[PDB]
């Protein structure tokens, strides 16, 4: 097989730049910075403009002392040092990264048509066909990633970035890991937690399938299955054994549903001996082309509306907040890797 | 409905990850 030839290609590349990280490659006077699109408790996303080549980006800001409050310094670490090695057209693109006194910064390329979160949100729902279309890319990319022993963990149309081919990018790796084994942590988004991370179990990349169950049915549904006010009630119903469909989803739709909100690891699909095959062979998925839309040749649902390079029209409006770099190094040992 | 008790809920703005 072709996939798997592509797959260990992949993966020799890959291992080249995991073994041997980038780092340092820009300086944040090589910016201008333009205008917050985001904000979190360790750090911010801004939209910046490389002078050097006109090219605007989203530069991630960490604040190193956040990081160490909130016990995620390992995590920061596997973030930069996964998405400065992979190289597939889902996935964001990490042109630069490097560090000051007091920060982090990842410098992303730019993708202006916003999270896939706002269109659902606004839009209320999308066809199966057009679910079927970014659930495709995110089949392709899990596979890609999984195949590197890459667990990526925080699926949720707000990570999805939705390019000007109307393709996906999936942003945000701050949970990432390479791991062959099983793993503890619980992290990742209420809504979208598998029952062994609730149940605080060791877990594998099934969490990643039982994620794609979740965004496949809020993508076609416009709401996810397991929700209510408070997260300690989402757990419940995720670990219940129960899913409601809503009556428009045709009957191939719950079924791969059913597979992929398996409670039961040896029941999951993406999780059996055949793998990744069982969904992507799924009766659901048989008009999909995968070559085509690797290709990006598919014409997309949807392509986001371009007002011109630099727009942030997709993106919410945040306060400013003064980028102030300490005079003194901090926490150097802890991210002396990054 | 499911759509209006969703949309009635807290839950229908960015969803913040969890850890710990
Ligand atoms: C909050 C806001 C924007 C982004 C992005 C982003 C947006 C546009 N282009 C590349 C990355 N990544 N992660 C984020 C978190």
């Amino acid at each position: 097989e072709s996939v798997k030839e592509f797959l260990a290609k992949a993966k020799e590349d890959f291992l080249k730049k995991w073994e041997n990280p980038a780092q340092n490659t820009a300086h944040l006077d090589q910016f201008e910075r333009i205008k917050t699109l985001g904000t979190g408790s360790f750090g911010r996303v801004m939209l910046v403009k490389h002078m050097e080549t006109g090219n605007h980006y989203a530069m991630k800001i960490l604040d190193k002392q956040k990081v160490v409050k909130l016990k995620q310094i390992e995590h920061t670490l596997n973030e930069k040092r996964i998405l400065q090695a992979v190289n597939f057209p889902f996935l964001v693109k990490l042109e630069f990264s490097f560090k000051d006194n007091s920060n982090l910064y990842m410098v992303m390329e730019y993708v202006p048509g916003g999270e896939m979160f706002s269109h659902l949100r606004r839009i209320g729902r999308f066809s199966e066909p057009h679910a079927r279309f970014y659930a495709a890319q995110i089949v392709l990319t899990f596979e890609y990633l999984h195949s590197l022993d890459l667990i990526y963990r925080d699926l949720k149309p707000e990570n999805l970035l939705i390019d000007q081919q109307g393709y996906i990018q999936v942003t945000d790796f701050g949970f990432a890991k390479r791991v062959k084994g099983r793993t503890w942590t619980l992290c990742g988004t209420p809504e979208y937690l598998a029952p062994e991370i609730i149940l605080s179990k060791g877990y594998n990349k099934a969490v990643d399938w039982w994620a794609l169950g979740v965004l496949i049915y809020e993508m076609a549904a416009g709401y996810p299955p397991f929700f209510a006010d408070q997260p300690i009630q989402i757990y419940e119903k995720i670990v219940s054994g129960k899913v409601r469909f809503p009556s428009h989803f045709s009957s191939d739709l719950k079924d791969l549903l059913r597979n992929l909100l398996q409670v039961d690891l040896t029941k999951r699909f993406g999780n059996l001996k055949d793998g990744v095959n069982d969904i992507k062979n799924h009766k659901w998925f048989a008009t999909t082309d995968w070559i085509a839309i690797y290709q990006r040749k598919v014409e997309a649902p949807f392509i986001p509306k371009f007002k011109g390079p630099g727009d942030t029209s997709n993106f919410d409006d945040y306060e400013e907040e003064e980028i102030r770099v300490s005079i003194n190094e901090k926490c150097g040992k802890e991210f002396s890797e990054f | 409905t499911t759509y209006a008790d969703f949309i009635a809920s807290g839950r229908t703005g960015r969803r913040n990850a969890i850890h710990d």
